[PDB]
């Protein structure tokens, strides 16, 4: 019906997609999926011809923008094809030589924190700056991250993925999660498709996968609420402890920074807002279930 | 000098903006909310009449209050015929406090106001109200006399000594009463009185009561407040709810109970034990680590990207730099991601993206 | 259901609804403020007045006199409404209404008896007010700073008015009557349910107000959720031949599965559809199946249930011991209701034949098994206190 | 007529008796209404024991209503022959002197409703006759005098009551007054500085 | 109905030519865009895979609520041929087209294309300078003589020859003039991008023995060609279409090299106000407008008096609008026009006014009317003075010598819907001039 504007984040980091060659026998997929992206993109171009395309690469040291290219060429597809399709292809591969030579010269550089909460951050901005720019036009999210590499800690990146979700709701942008790698299931990243009517997906095998984005990740946000999303994952809402890392279904959380508290924290103080409890409060909560004597 | 007018003006508005701190709030939140519903509600200095345009911001003001509280409860009264009438007992749905206000819609206001009824329902509505949350009483007055059946003193006195804030918000001029039940509960705080100055103003004074108040220093009461996170289930077949006894397709399974509710979040019915989702949470966060504003950079330094880092819009050349900065990672920003990210979003894009 | 049936206490039931018991009583149990009642009634020859029972009790209250008057005469001589017609058409009402009363006015006889007894009244009512007043809004003092002033009499324009005959015209006393009205509204609000130098002093001139405002820093750190590592040198041979097989050329054809894949990849994801789907269908009450009067006694046994299970956990999350009698006779209940669920189960699937027992399991299911887990906690915490 | 029924149900009627301690307990009634919200409207005499000394600052006086000029009696004998009398020896005309007298008392009890900056009324005087008398009023309440008030109706002047009633509530900005109305020490020292 | 029209047109076109239709993937990318969006979906999920998917599981995809959306996709995307349905081991298979499915593959995957978008010789032009100007007053000649206004410059005969043959601007020698019709007033009554599909499709319907899809194949790939930018000179048939659709303010043409202009890029997908005016109760019309065209149409009904830059001021009188009716201008296309081209201030003051008449009785809904109703009343009561008298031609019949033959031979004329008037009492009767061969044959027999 309307115009879309389709926001393809990549999470392509030197750290993350080697350690998924070496345990599979793939090597250099992430040219298979960035070839089958460009199938993707082009597919999305082809759907109407009013639809705008965006891709936002979150590498080691930063986030960059591959397309639209910033206003600050070499051939690797013929020029035979079709001007819109090889204007954003061209220039898509042309950022991606540039953002491979960029990293390869900053390799030596220590990166320990994964940078896909800033892309998706970065993303949503984009999405009402489109929105806001034009006047009556759609957005999605579709976040493509290969998750074969273990991430260091996922903790730091709850706050800003939640904020991105609530967000997302607010202006009706559903977010698409395509996962890559050995772990079936992303905790934070699964809520975002959940909580925002959006699609989560997971694919051990990279080859065959413009199938997947064609089929699944091609729900427009036109024809959202008269097609059943192919999603099969289940959540549960929860939430990790903060001093015991596992999840909890029934606990304590402090009043004054609600953090969450499996047990009673030692020494009767919140062991992250540092506030001292009554002793006579908290003992109500220590106390054990009342049995007939 | 009429595009530096405009620039000028929103350093001054950024100005108020510009003194930021963490300070406490009180995530969990009882509000009883009461509208003036008297003779002098009447008029017509707020078309179509004063009780229409009251009624339809307060449907707006119940819709933002629950969006961004989700784990807050709120209360309905009304002031009719020099009496004080409930119209909707405290609970944590959203659609209950809606349809009590569209029914009220209808009805045609009469009578005197009486703010000691008023308040004095508010304070048996709020007794049995857990020790750690807030208790807050929103009231709107329109009329410049109170006809009470007691003293009005001994009850402001009953306030405080009962811990209850108490927000006032005026359609015509300031009222004794009201500046002193608005200071002596609230420390002697004298923000807490607002008088509306056109139709426009009124709706920013509601929306800014959605924020929850910061809390005194001395008034510090900490405590741990056990609560659930049930885990949803899908049923082939509809089953009873334990809530309103009616057949639906399925609902959340309470984890220290079973027993299974309609919608979230509410108190399980059967254990009395508080049901939340992760999300829930997780919206009032941003109040507890709120994003620290933004400074304008001044056009006599050198700029670093021509185009925003978040949304890539190619800064205008034009006086005024049309960037700011943020002082945490350092990232310039165009005017329209900050007002995004500070109102929309709560996170510097600039501060995630930079890795440690 | 709950009381007469099942005989739950009427004090327990209670305990949970102290709120609705409240609100109902609040709403019976408070009244309006005094206000000049006499002159919001307008007589409007024939001329008509409505009267009402609210105002009848008003009139009460701001005016004793008319009460005096009423008890004493309603059963005896004439009816209510004939009180009041002569009420109103008699002098004492203009006179408490403020109004200068008229000698040509005729008035009604028997209300007139009683206008002795006003001014004894009104006697009486002065000494109720009078009271010592602060010396900062003491007018009599100034009056009596200099108790030796002499000084030419003021004019007959700074002088309560008379008529011909030299007496008071009685304009005045109407004044003093309105006046004495105010004082009495405002003393009744001041029923049974230092300064001076505060008020003098300029609040602006002291320093603002400061906020007292707590602030709180929360530090981020928690373990990672609980239930080959590739070298730099590793990693920059990835990069050389990624770069080798970008440059030299990138191949979007080989996009295309074999075809022995692709299948397997439909079927994968049709298989989530079809789940999805079979939720989707269905995902006011929805229509049921079972009969309507069946449904009824569901629901019944359904509320009851619950409002036993609400009860239980109660008393058993209370944490004191003197309910421990409670908590016995409840779980006695807590069983009898599972054989009530069972007895229903067994009547419906002898009744309807085994159709309506499978669907009536299912819609008490979620229930039965909160039931019956209810017991067993009870039981598995009481076996190990008990050994 | 009826009007004080209308007037009874916005706000309690107090009235000035000649005797000193019924007025007195009119003032703490006057006060008390005031004080806790009812309202109220206290009828007094320019020449009465009200406006000798007793202060309606902040909420006990917001609006003041100053029906007619309070012009003493012209067919008294005693001012009469006061008046020739300061016309003979002082030169002083007897119309000037009426004026001054009637002027005198008008502002006194005007000047019964602020104490501090933070005070805020409305001062209106109800006669044709007060048009040309700008000039007999004490100074700081003529500067404050618009050259449109002069001659006011009643609908007109109570719209801009209404008005300036509204503006007044909102909350004042402190800049507005750090060092212009308002002088701390270190503003009071800074203007020995600029002053020597 | 655009799509629908276009749709259509290749609906009734034989399956034997569609096929070839979509060996070109440049149609086929414009083709799939025109499909449902219910439909492109489907089509570019099983494009990808070389298998056959059962009608079933597509139905599994679709949710209850929008199962009639699938009616609809299913249909029309059947109808067009695109999804061939066959139907094998006792299930309803379906299968896509292999000339569809490749020519599509290709364009997606940057596949031999066969120079389908054609070739850039990047030798540009100025397009704001010289192709809007050209193919606008082009465009605007052509416009100005379909209002009929005079023009200095008139078009070509082959555009000319394709208005005249059809409904489009009715003419006679004898009049010696050209005046527009009931069709041409909605096809000036349409936007730009309708204004150029309906002369496009008469167009196809009108040329004669050039292939029809060598037309088809130049249309879409036109659509596929950007403004701005030359393509060196495709087929042999394209050669004098090329030069007959430079006619139409379509193409540019230097004099080698070929310019697609603004109207190209419309035809593949679509994209105060000028044009509002305002209409008082004297039947005055002041036009917020500065443009030729709109003025033009205007003069139609309208004795327009005056003009300014910035807006136009005319009266509404009888003679001009007994020149518009007598054209075939209908009074509902005239309001139609008014309220599509109705001021704000009309628009805000009829929602006041709507507001006022809903605030006093809000039980009925009344109308919303953005011009007075007496003007309404007057224009639609001036028709009916048009319509005053009502004339038929034919012949009598009387003289009948049973009462029986006279029913007969007036029942039968009824039946076949040729009456206009019978009296039974008289055995008197008239038919049309078009059922009296029937009748006179009938009364024989
Ligand atoms: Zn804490
Ligand atoms: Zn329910
Ligand atoms: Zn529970
Ligand atoms: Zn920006
Ligand atoms: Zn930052």
């Amino acid at each position: 019906e309307s115009p879309s504007l389709l926001t393809v984040i990549i999470e392509i980091a030197p750290k993350l997609w080697t350690t998924f060659d070496e345990e599979g026998n793939e090597k250099g997929s992430i040219i298979k999926v960035l070839e089958a992206l460009i199938v993707f993109l082009n597919a999305h171009l082809a759907f109407n011809s009013a639809n705008k395309v965006a891709v936002i690469a979150a590498y080691s040291q930063g986030i960059k923008y591959l397309y639209p290219e910033s206003t600050s060429d070499l051939k690797i597809i013929n020029s035979d094809m079709y001007r819109r399709f090889r204007n954003v292809d061209e220039t898509l591969v042309e950022e991606i030589y540039k953002l491979f030579e960029l990293e390869k010269k900053q390799i030596e550089q220590n990166s320990q924190r994964s940078t896909l909460a800033g892309a998706m951050s970065a993303g949503l901005t984009y999405v009402n700056r489109i929105s806001k720019e034009s006047v009556s036009l759609k957005s999605r999210l579709l976040v493509l991250t290969c998750g074969s590499g273990s991430s260091k800690d996922e903790i730091f990146q709850y706050i800003p993925i939640m904020n991105c979700i609530f967000s997302a709701t607010k202006m009706k942008c559903p977010i698409d999660v395509v996962k890559i790698g050995g772990s079936k299931e992303s905790t934070f990243l699964q809520q975002t498709t959940d909580a925002t009517n959006g699609v989560y997906l997971h694919v051990e095998s990279t080859e065959g996968l413009i199938q997947y984005l064609a089929t699944a990740m091609f729900i427009d946000p036109s024809l959202r609420p008269i097609i059943v999303k192919p999603n099969h994952g289940s959540v549960d809402f929860r939430t990790s402890c903060y001093l015991t890392g596992r999840v909890v279904a029934v606990g304590f959380i402090c009043s004054v920074c609600l953090c969450v508290l499996s047990i009673i924290p030692p020494g009767n103080k919140c062991p992250a807002c540092d506030s001292q409890f009554d002793e006579h409060v908290i003992a109500k909560l220590k106390r054990k279930p009342v049995v007939p004597r | 000098a009429s595009l530096v007018a405009s620039i000028v003006e929103a350093r001054k508005k950024r100005t108020a903006k510009k003194n930021i701190t963490p300070y406490q709030r009180g995530i969990i939140r009882s509000l009883i909310l009461t509208l003036d519903c008297s003779e002098a509600m009447l008029e017509k200095d707020l078309r179509p009449n004063r009780h229409a345009m009251i009624i339809q911001y307060a449907i707006d003001f119940v819709h933002e209050f629950f969006d961004q509280n989700p784990i807050s409860q709120m209360g309905i009264i009304i002031m009719r015929n020099g009496l004080a009438q409930l119209v909707s007992q405290v609970s944590g749905n959203p659609q209950d406090h809606i349809d009590a206000l569209k029914s009220i819609r209808k009805q045609e206001p009469k009578g005197n106001p009486s703010l000691q009824n008023a308040l004095e329902m508010a304070r048996g509505l709020l007794l049995p109200v857990p020790a750690h949350c807030t208790r807050e009483v929103l009231i709107v007055f329109g009329s410049l006399s109170t006809t009470d059946p007691g003293d009005i003193h001994q009850t402001i006195d009953s306030l405080v000594s009962e811990k209850i804030r108490v927000k006032v918000l005026g359609l015509s001029a300031q009222v004794a009463i009201c500046k002193e039940l608005c200071k002596a509960t609230n420390y002697g705080d004298e923000s807490f009185y607002k008088i509306l100055l056109d139709e426009t103003h009124l709706k920013e004074l509601f929306n800014e009561a959605v924020t929850p108040l910061p809390v005194n220093k001395i008034n510090k009461g900490f405590t741990l407040v056990k609560m659930g996170f049930p885990t949803r289930i899908f049923e082939d077949t509809p089953t009873f709810c334990s809530c309103h006894s009616k057949l639906v397709y399925g609902g959340y399974f309470c984890p220290n109970c079973h027993s299974k509710v309609c919608s979230l979040p509410t108190v399980c019915p059967c254990c009395d034990l508080m049901l939340i989702l992760s999300t829930h949470l997780a919206r009032s966060y941003h109040h507890l680590m709120p994003l620290k504003t933004f400074a304008e950079v001044p056009t006599t330094e050198k700029f670093r990207s021509e185009d925003c880092f978040s949304c890539q819009s190619r800064f205008p050349i034009l006086l005024t730099s049309s960037r700011y900065r943020c002082e945490d990672c350092k990232q310039e920003f165009c005017v329209d991601c900050d007002v995004f990210i500070h109102e929309i979003l709560h996170n510097c894009p600039g501060c995630e993206s930079k890795p440690v | 259901e709950t009381v007469i049936n099942a005989g739950l206490p009427p004090s327990e039931f209670w305990s949970t609804r102290i709120p609705l018991l409240r609100a109902f009583a609040l709403s019976t149990s408070q009244k309006v403020g005094p206000y000049n009642v006499l002159s919001t009634i307008k007589p409007v020859n024939k001329v008509n007045v409505n009267l009402s029972r609210e105002k009848i009790l008003n009139i009460f209250e701001n005016y004793p006199i008319v009460k005096k008057a009423y008890t004493d005469n309603v059963p005896k001589n004439f009816k209510e409404p004939e009180f009041w017609a002569r009420f109103f058409s008699s002098k004492l009402f203009r006179k408490l209404r403020g109004e200068k009363i008229m000698q040509n006015d005729r008035g009604d006889v028997i209300i007139d008896r009683y206008l002795t007894l006003d001014q004894e009244f009104d006697r009486k009512d002065d000494d109720m007010l009078l009271h010592p007043v602060k010396k900062i809004i003491d007018l009599d003092g100034n009056i009596q700073d200099d108790p030796v002033v002499r000084g030419n009499r003021p004019d007959f324009t700074m002088q309560p008015g008379v008529d011909i005959n030299g007496n008071s015209d009685g304009t005045v006393d109407i004044l003093k009557g309105m006046n004495r009205l105010s004082e009495k509204m405002i003393m009744a609000l001041k029923n049974e349910y230092n300064d001076e130098r505060n008020e003098l002093k300029i609040d602006d001139l002291n320093e603002s107000y400061k906020t007292n405002y707590a602030i709180i820093h929360l530090k981020r750190n928690a373990h990672e959720k609980t239930t080959l590592k590739v070298s730099n040198q590793q990693m920059l041979q990835q990069l050389s031949l990624v770069m080798d097989n970008l440059i030299n050329k990138l191949d979007l054809n080989q996009v295309v599965p074999n075809n022995e894949v692709s299948n397997k990849i439909n079927k994968r994801v049709i298989t989530a559809i079809k789940i999805n789907a079979k939720q989707a269908k269905h995902n006011l009450e929805v229509k049921s199946t079972l009969p309507i009067d069946l449904l009824e006694s569901c629901r019944m046994l359904h509320t009851t249930c619950c409002e036993f299970l609400k009860h239980f956990y109660i008393h058993f999350q209370s944490g004191e011991q003197k309910q421990a009698s409670t908590v016995k006779k409840l779980y006695n209940h807590l069983k009898d209701c599972i054989e009530k669920l069972n007895e229903l189960f067994q009547d419906v699937l002898n009744g309807d034949g085994e159709s309506m027992s499978n669907t009536c399991t299912a819609y008490l299911k979620p229930v039965l098994n909160s039931i019956t887990l209810a017991t067993h906690k009870y039981d598995e915490y009481f076996n190990e206190y008990n050994n | 007529m009826g009007i004080l029924d209308e007037v009874w149900k916005h706000k309690l009627i107090l009235v000035e008796t000649p005797d000193a301690q019924e007025t007195s307990l009119a003032l703490e009634t006057y006060r008390k209404a005031c004080s806790n919200g009812r309202g109220a409207i206290l009828l007094s005499v320019a020449r009465g024991k009200v406006s000798e000394g007793i202060d309606f600052d902040h909420q006990y006086g917001r609006t003041v209503l100053m029906i007619g000029i309070p012009f003493q009696y012209t067919e008294s004998r005693i001012l009469k022959a006061r008046l020739e009398f300061m016309r003979e020896n002082y030169r002083i005309r007897e119309n000037d002197f009426l004026s001054f007298d009637a002027m005198r008392h008008a502002a006194q009890c005007l000047g019964r409703v602020l104490r501090g900056k933070d005070d805020y009324g409305v001062m209106v005087l109800a006669d044709r006759r007060f048009s040309r008398k700008r000039s007999q009023l004490p100074k700081w309440i003529a500067q404050g005098l618009s050259d449109a008030d002069l001659n006011l109706s009643t609908d007109m002047a109570i719209s801009n009551t209404k008005q300036f009633l509204r503006t007044m509530a909102q909350p004042t900005d402190p800049k507005d007054q750090e060092g212009v109305s308002v002088w701390s020490y270190e503003d009071l020292i800074k203007h020995q500085n600029s002053r020597k | 109905s655009l799509k629908h029209s276009v749709t259509q047109y290749l609906e009734e076109i034989p399956q034997q030519v569609q096929n070839r239709l979509y060996t070109s993937p440049a149609t086929c990318l414009a083709i799939y865009r025109i499909l449902p969006p219910l439909a492109k979906f489907f089509i570019m999920a099983m494009v990808f895979n070389e298998n056959e998917v059962p009608l079933l599981d597509l139905d599994k995809w679709v949710n209850s609520n929008g199962k009639l959306q699938f009616q609809n996709a299913i249909k029309s995307m059947k109808s067009l041929h695109l999804l061939i349905p066959n139907k094998s081991s006792g299930t309803l298979m379906i299968n896509l087209n292999p000339t569809f499915k490749i020519s599509l593959r290709n364009a997606l995957t940057g596949g031999e294309v066969q120079n389908s978008f054609g070739v850039v010789v990047e030798e540009n032009v100025v397009s704001l300078d010289l192709l809007d100007e050209y193919s606008a007053n082009k465009w605007e000649t052509i416009l100005h003589f379909m209002v009929g206004t005079p023009l200095a410059k008139i078009p070509s005969e082959k555009v000319l020859n394709l208005l005249k043959h059809s409904k489009l601007m009715e003419e006679v020698n004898s009049t010696g003039e050209f005046k527009i019709t009931n069709e041409g007033f909605q096809f000036l009554l349409q936007e730009i991008n309708s204004q150029l599909w309906t002369l496009l499709l008469q167009y196809l319907k009108m040329i004669e023995t050039m292939d029809l899809v060598d037309v088809l194949h130049f249309i879409f790939m036109l659509g596929a060609l950007e403004v701005g930018k030359a393509y060196k000179i495709l087929s042999e048939t394209q050669r004098i279409m090329l030069q007959d659709m430079r006619d139409y303010g379509l193409v540019f043409q230097k004099h080698s090299i070929f310019y697609p202009t603004k109207l190209a890029l419309m035809l593949t997908s679509d994209t105060i106000p000028d044009g509002s005016l305002i209409v008082e109760t004297n039947f005055k019309i002041y036009s917020y407008s500065n443009s030729p065209l709109q003025i033009a149409v205007l003069s139609l009904f309208v004795h327009l008096k005056a003009r300014f830059v910035n807006m136009v001021l005319g009266q509404i009188t009888r003679e001009s609008i007994r020149r518009a009716l007598t054209n075939g201008i209908t009074a509902d296309q005239i309001i139609a026009y008014l309220e599509t081209h109705a001021h704000p201030q009309m628009r805000r003051l009829a929602e006041e006014k709507l507001e006022k008449k809903l605030e006093l009785d809000p039980n009925c809904k009344e109308p919303l009317q953005v011009l007075p109703p007496t003007v309404v009343d007057q224009i639609r009561l001036w028709q009916l003075e048009l319509d005053r008298v009502i004339t038929y031609e034919g012949s009598l019949y009387s003289d009948f010598e049973t009462s029986q033959e006279y029913n007969l031979l007036s029942k039968y004329a009824q039946d076949i819907g040729v009456l206009l008037w019978k009296d039974d009492k008289k055995k008197k009767f008239f038919i049309s001039k078009e059922g009296n061969s029937q009748v006179l044959d009938f009364a024989k027999r």
